[PDB]
């Protein structure tokens, strides 16, 4: 209802924030229709303003306090039949000079190599994480797809697995940073709980986060 | 000095005010009926609005006959209800007559802010009284605590006898001399300090209250307080200091931070207050510094908060494990205030909460346990009584990773 | 199957898939594994192996039994209890948390829920103490201290702004000259539980100690299963170092009467740890039920039983019912000593008449038992094998005056001294 | 039966009061608590004191909850076609 | 001094 | 199961510098000897050479009072590491809580002399109560010391078995 | 004697200062010193000075001298 008028309104309520006997010597909460009743006492304000934004962008401090595939099959193939260590590491080896030559091909390989994510033995794995990695190095996108897998490798019970996942962690924290919460307070409780000492990887993860969160 | 610039002029409005309004000649209004007003047991507000409204009016020098009638009668200005016009006009008439008769007008007003319980509950209160003990003015109704027009009344009485007792003692000390210096200072010292610790209670929110923050009484009082400590830390820095030492309730530790501009010299103290032996000290020297950081981020800031990690770091292996627990689980919330204001302390911070975190492990491996942290390694964020202290501790060292984590991410 | 289940689960331990969905999935896969167990042309035509491909990820399914989410702990449990062991073996690691796992979620349950609850992860426990002697020892083991913990005992009725007013309080100065400590205490501890509840959760708790301490695999339609005096040796010595841990007299013969006054702290120690929690008392039960086993309570029973016998000592009552705690423990001390066959049946007696009786003709029928367990000694070397029965047996005539030579005088005598009230229970104390 | 029969004997209903009565059904539904078989679940479920004892709107609720603990599942095995 | 902020301009004589 | 394979992997991650890992390996071969340490490992399996690993594992990961009452389960203590490990000042494993497992009396009287010079006053009075024991008197008759130590022994390696697996 | 005193200190390391304990011979000049008063009894110990200097510990005699017949 329009019972009020809503200059007188949004005048009081500013000036019963900014009362002088409160911030002598130197935030209120509202409720949820409050805050609705509120910013459309402001939109009625604006619009009987209307008959510019300059009172808008005044009142908005009280509102703020208130508040091709056809190539690559033979190597899908190699890749997902590979039980020797060798056919495994030769068919990662030949996927990786060409995509140091060809980047944007390793979107086809992306949940095999997640499954080698957590591979037994170390040189494929952190080939798989090598690979990963620069392919999450060009779309942001691919980085919440490996957010199962990279928190399945901090969490294995396979030791090697977690180091290799707290090596490449500040790397993937940069590159995910939807959750980046998440994986460093993994990282932490697998520190933690475990016998690891992830600090330094954490802090320089918690440095550049707050890099690019102060921008 | 508050006593006194309030004589000085501003721009002449009360002048003419007086000469435009007191010139009426309606010289109904006496002491005689101010008190009949304040007598009716039907009480209406709206004559005595009227009566100290033409008050307001009045010289210094001609409010003296109403000094009674206004003391007198502040019991009933707390009674559930008086509007804040009446108090604010009060208040203004006591700051007025403040300044004529003030050695008078503190004693008749101690006199009358009793509790009252009894006949008299000690109306005998003297001047030598007063100045004997000081404290005898924070004895109040205790309704006045939530009455800031009262608060402006009480702090100016307490400060004029905390100011008066130094000179009372130093009369007593030369007519009884016919060392005794130092324990008179430190009388004195210890006082001040008790002074300040009783208004830091004073601003604690009450549990009869507890079960807005910002347009409450309690704010306004708290603002009241905050800037008599400022005056006080102001005029004595070591009552400051003492204050620190004896400590306050952590609660009041954001009110003090923030109110009193002068707390910024704690930081001085902060190193010395830190390698105290009791355990109680060196908890509150950490979560001072936490909320000084957030306040002022120094240089000096930084290299004692580079001291008290090193602190918390070494009273990790030297406190035992119910000290650990009692040292860690009210510290723990500082540091994510530490890696607030100094985000070059991440790797120290994280060190340590490694360290504590693999040492509050330790034993809750040592000993069964109701809830097994341990397989409960792999948890996800959860939402913002009868456990272990370990299990505890361990929780409050995930609780502060995870405050530390989203606090460098947004 | 084994990668939906790796993607699923790797799912769930992110913070993807929401615990509706985690619930869901445990619950749909816990129906998938008990419609193969209940095998016909369903599941021979599909070929799934639906229970071999969960058995792979044991590891990861044994923490969302820790899931805070009630949902996900209880549908995790339901997939537990049925979902099959690895063929191969279990590890040491993998066993240990399952364990663990499902010792905390049996009390969780039976805290919550109560006894209705605790059926899956009774299922899992039972077949976790199936896997191996170290895998049943380690579910007997962390039973008992979870059930013995200051947590989680309740359930088995187990035993639990100053200078402002200050100066508002006060040549005017104070009364006292201090104060002693920190004020007045507070005032106790004092809680009540409901005594059925804590009966059923007892029984939840023992019958599961049964189910784990039994021998799996009609032998009659009226005969029990023999529990194992391995299963409770393993509940006897976790019970000993639960209760009384230090075990300076671990030899299991019995020293002098005299010793009883050395050891005073620490049978006293041993006394109000058996009045705080009545499932100590429970658990010697459990424990006399396996002949051999009551042996290795030893330490437990003399020092409960020297406790009492102080007791009995300063007792200025003219009879035994205004100590009544004291009285049902001796009773049922000598109740659980002649139902391990410690004691012969004419000596095992005597509990009977304790309510009748003065506290000394009760000290010195404690006394007596003292003396015969002296002599005879709770060895289970005394305890032989009957193979007919599968149980061992205690024959107290191959012993030489096993049945209580010079030890039943003192009853008799007591018998006589009382006869007036004593009379009508002279037949339980006869020589055959 | 024999358990059932003495259960029956060791009541003395309309004269036990509520806590006999209250002790003695608790106890029914503990010990078909403890029943692996379903089907000696509703041997002690069919009988007259059992059911006299509790109320009328608990048993269903505990025999429901004993039929959950080994549900039957049905579940078809072939592929899906649209001929 | 405790009259003056941390980040208070200096006074220079 | 195979104690002697858990043995061979503990040495290769041993081998590798993966001290955690090689913990976690060692106590699987010690859980398996005995049923979880519930009896006493057999000194076979258990060997001078694989309690000096893990006195090293544990020494690497600062977990310095875990290498004292490591040092105690040679069959001649090795008083020199476990000294030298306990005036470390880096510990990680929760260093007062773990004396009850100590049943040596010269390596309490140690920790009582360290942290008398140290001012670690509480510690101090912590480790005058574990030596002030009648079980860990060292004039007790020979079978009290040796059971004792055996249940110092069980408690210690079931807690390191929480700890590592 | 009188010739060997031992004071021992914290020393709180780097990852030369140093955390204070609780003397055997503190003496809190409680009296002399404010900062001696602890915070739970500053208002009676204020009064008991307040008292004392005006005009309106002790009994901790070290036991063997508590008792002194004939001195």
């Amino acid at each position: 209802e329009q019972r009020f008028d809503p200059s007188a309104s949004l005048d009081f309520l500013w000036a019963c924030i900014h009362v002088p006997r409160i911030w002598q010597g130197r935030v209120l909460r509202v409720q949820g229709p409050e805050l609705i009743s509120l910013v459309e006492l402001i939109l009625a304000e604006a619009e009987t303003r209307s008959q510019a934004c300059s009172l808008i962008q005044a009142r908005l401090p009280l509102l703020l306090s208130c508040c091709t595939a056809a190539e690559m099959a033979p190597y899908m193939k190699r890749l997902s039949r590979g039980q020797t260590v060798e056919d495994l590491l030769e068919v990662l080896s030949d996927i990786d000079e060409m995509s140091r030559r060809r980047p944007e091909i390793l979107s086809f390989f992306s949940t095999n190599l997640q499954r080698l994510m957590s591979s037994a033995e170390e040189c494929c794995r952190n080939l798989a994480f090598s690979l990963a990695l620069r392919s999450m190095q060009n779309s942001p996108s691919i980085a919440a797809a490996f957010l199962p897998t990279f928190m399945y490798c901090l969490g294995s019970q396979d030791f090697e697995v977690v180091q290799t996942a707290l090596r490449n962690l500040p790397e993937y924290a940069l590159l995910c940073q939807e959750h980046a919460a998440v994986l460093l307070h993994r990282a932490f409780l697998v520190g933690m709980y475990g016998q690891m000492d992830p600090s330094a990887q954490i802090s320089e993860a918690l440095r550049i986060l707050h890099m690019e969160a102060v921008m | 000095v508050d006593d006194w610039i309030c004589e000085e002029e501003i721009t002449g409005t009360d002048a003419l005010l007086r000469r435009m309004l007191l010139t009426n000649n309606a010289k109904n209004h006496s002491p005689k009926q101010l008190q009949e007003a304040f007598s009716a047991v039907p009480v209406n507000n709206t004559q005595v609005m009227q009566i100290i409204e033409h008050l307001t009016l009045l010289s210094a020098s001609e409010l003296i006959p109403y000094a009674e009638v206004l003391t007198s009668n502040m019991s009933q200005l707390l009674n559930s209800g008086v509007p804040r016009r009446i108090l604010q006009t009060v208040n203004k008439l006591w700051m007025v007559l403040n300044t004529v008769m003030p050695r008078r007008l503190w004693v008749m007003t101690v006199n009358a802010l009793q509790p009252s319980i009894k006949f008299v509950r000690q109306q005998k209160y003297t001047q030598n009284d007063l100045m004997i003990d000081p404290l005898i003015v924070l004895r109040c109704d205790q309704r006045v605590h939530r009455c800031p027009p009262l608060m402006d009344i009480t702090l100016h009485m307490l400060n004029g006898y905390l100011l008066a007792s130094k000179a009372y003692l130093s009369a007593h000390l030369k007519e009884t001399e016919q060392t005794r210096e130092e324990l008179k200072n430190a009388l004195l010292a210890a006082q001040d300090s008790a002074a300040v610790q009783i208004l830091l209670e004073i601003c604690l929110p009450t549990e009869e209250e507890k079960a807005d923050n910002l347009l409450c009484n309690l704010r306004e009082v708290q603002c009241l307080i905050c800037c008599l400590l400022h005056q006080m830390y102001i005029a004595d820095p070591n009552i400051a200091k003492l204050v620190h030492f004896q400590g306050y309730p952590c609660e009041l530790l954001p009110l003090t931070v923030a109110g009193i501009p002068s707390m910024h010299i704690c930081l001085d103290f902060i190193p010395e207050l830190i390698a105290q032996p009791e355990l109680e000290k060196q908890i509150f020297a950490i979560q001072l510094l936490s909320h000084l950081c957030i306040q002022y981020a120094l240089p000096k800031s930084l290299s004692v908060a580079r001291l008290a990690v090193n602190v918390m770091g070494t009273l990790l292996t030297v406190l035992t494990q119910a000290k650990r627990y009692a040292f860690f689980m009210p510290t723990l919330p500082s540091l994510v205030s530490f890696c607030r204001a100094f985000p070059p302390l991440y790797e120290d911070i994280m060190s340590l909460l490694i360290q504590i975190g693999q040492v509050c492990a330790s034993d809750v491996a040592t000993q069964t346990r109701d809830i097994d942290p341990i397989i409960t390694r792999l948890q996800q964020i959860k939402e913002k009584g009868s456990m272990d202290p370990d299990v505890q501790l361990c929780h409050c060292i995930e609780r502060t990773v995870i405050e530390i984590i989203n606090m460098s991410v947004s | 199957l084994p990668l939906a289940f790796r993607s699923c689960l790797a799912r769930v331990h992110a913070g993807t898939l929401q615990p509706p969905f985690t619930a869901r999935f445990l619950r749909n896969l816990a129906l998938l594994v008990g419609w193969e167990q209940q095998g016909g042309e369903g599941p021979a035509a599909l070929g799934a192996h639906f229970g071999e491909s969960a058995s792979a990820h044991l590891s990861d399914l044994a923490p969302l039994l820790l899931h805070p989410e009630e949902e996900v702990a209880e549908a995790a449990a339901s997939l537990l209890a049925i979902c099959p062991f690895p063929s191969e073996a279990l590890s040491p690691s993998q066993l240990l948390g399952l364990v663990r796992a499902g010792v905390h979620r049996f009390f969780a349950s039976l805290r919550l829920h109560g006894p209705p609850g605790v059926a899956s992860a009774c299922q899992l426990l039972t077949r976790l103490s199936q896997t191996s002697p170290a895998g049943l020892k380690a579910v007997l083991q962390l039973l008992v201290e979870g059930a013995l913990h200051r947590g989680n005992t309740e359930l088995f009725g187990g035993q639990v702004a100053s200078l402002l007013d200050t100066n508002r309080r006060h040549i005017w100065s104070v009364f006292h000259a201090g104060v002693i400590g920190r004020g007045l205490k507070p005032p106790k501890f004092v809680q009540s539980r409901n005594q059925q509840e804590v009966i059923y959760n007892t029984q939840s708790l023992l019958s599961l100690l049964v189910h784990c301490c039994s021998a799996p695999g009609c032998g009659e339609c009226w005969g029990a299963p023999i529990l194992s005096p391995e299963a409770a040796k393993a509940v006897a010595v976790t019970l000993v170092e639960s209760v009384c841990p230090d075990a300076a007299g671990a030899e299991l013969a019995w020293p002098p009467e005299e010793h009883a006054r050395a050891t005073v702290e620490r049978d006293l120690r041993i006394g109000r740890r058996f009045r705080e929690q009545p499932l100590l008392f429970e658990l010697l039960k459990l424990v006399a039920a396996a002949p051999p086993a009551l042996c290795y309570c030893s330490v437990l029973l003399r020092g409960l039983l020297a406790a009492l016998l102080g007791h009995w000592e300063a007792s200025r009552h003219p009879d035994t019912t205004h100590s009544p705690w004291h009285l049902e423990a001796s009773c049922t001390l000598v109740a659980v000593m002649a139902e391990g066959s410690l004691l012969p049946p004419a000596l095992g007696n005597m509990h009977e008449v304790f309510s009748q009786l003065a506290p000394f003709e009760v000290r010195l029928l404690l006394l007596s038992v003292w003396g015969f367990l002296r002599e005879h000694g709770p060895l289970p070397q005394k305890f032989i094998f009957q193979s007919e029965r599968g149980r061992f047996i205690r024959d107290f005539s191959r012993e030489g005056g096993g049945e209580g030579g010079p030890h039943l005088a003192v009853l008799h005598s007591v018998l006589h001294r009382n006869i007036d009230r004593l009379g009508l229970f002279s037949g339980r104390f006869q020589a055959p | 039966d024999f358990l059932l029969e003495v259960c029956s004997r060791s009541v003395n209903l309309e004269k036990a009061s509520e806590s006999l009565k209250g002790n003695m059904a608790a106890f029914l539904k503990n010990v078909c608590l403890g029943l692996e078989d379903l089907q000696y679940v509703f041997m002690i479920s069919s009988h007259e004191l059992f059911i006299t004892l509790l109320k009328d709107e608990e048993r269903k609720l505990l025999v429901d909850q004993m039929r959950k603990r080994s549900p039957r599942v049905n579940l078809c095995i072939k592929p899906v076609t649209s001929f | 001094s405790p009259s003056y902020s941390p980040t208070s301009p200096s006074y220079s004589p | 199961n195979n104690h002697s394979w858990l043995i061979i992997q503990a040495d290769i991650y041993f081998a590798t510098n993966q001290y955690s890992a090689a913990l976690h390996y060692y106590l699987q071969a010690g859980a398996v000897c005995s049923d979880f340490f519930n009896k006493a490992v057999p000194p076979d399996v258990y060997t001078d050479q694989v309690i000096k690993r893990m006195i090293k594992c544990c020494s690497l990961l600062n977990c310095h009072t875990q290498v004292a009452i490591l040092c105690q389960f040679l069959r001649e203590i090795d008083y020199k590491t476990a000294f030298k490990s306990l005036q470390e000042q880096n510990s990680h494993d929760a260093m007062d809580s773990y004396y009850d497992y100590i049943w040596d009396v010269t390596i309490l009287e140690y920790l009582t002399y360290l942290h008398h010079k140290r001012g670690e006053t509480d510690k101090r009075q912590i480790a005058i109560k574990a030596i002030g024991q009648t079980e860990l008197n060292a004039s007790n008759p020979e079978e009290v010391l040796q059971l004792a130590a055996q249940r110092r022994k069980k408690k210690f390696l079931q807690a390191m078995a929480k700890l590592y697996f | 004697g009188k010739k060997v005193v031992q004071e021992t200190g914290i020393k709180v390391r780097s990852r030369g200062f140093q955390v204070a304990l609780l003397n055997k011979d503190l003496k809190p000049q409680t009296f002399r010193n404010a900062y001696d008063i602890p915070r739970r009894n500053l208002l009676d110990h204020l009064t008991r000075m307040r008292s004392n200097l005006l005009k309106s510990q002790v009994h901790s005699v070290p036991i063997a001298q508590m008792g002194n017949y004939q001195e």
